[PDB]
């Protein structure tokens, strides 16, 4: 109905899944890159 | 024989067996969704994790 209310309101979107840190980095969210300092304490980042 | 210095190879592979299921208890993921550090930082916010 147009009239639901609480209760009986309808859901209308495209459901789906994902699992993560169990798949290859094929494409994925940035950050900022750097050089690659070698004997030196630095950040490593691959998938988080 | 290999039956003589028995006991000194032993405490050698008890010590060293003991340092290396130490090492390859950091695999157990004692309740948690890993044994990782890095999954449990990457897939939660802190006050969850």
């Amino acid at each position: 109905q147009p009239t639901n209310g609480v209760g009986y309101q309808p859901y209308r979107v495209v459901v789906l899944s994902f699992e993560l840190l169990h798949a290859p980095a094929t494409v994925c969210g940035p950050k900022k890159s750097t050089n690659l300092v070698k004997n030196k304490c630095v950040n490593f980042n691959f998938n988080g | 024989t290999p039956s003589a210095l028995g006991k000194l190879q032993d405490v050698v592979n008890q010590n060293a067996q003991a340092l290396n299921t130490l090492v390859k208890q950091l695999s157990s993921n004692f309740g948690a969704i890993s044994s990782v550090l890095n999954d449990i930082l990457s897939r939660l916010d802190k006050p969850e994790a």
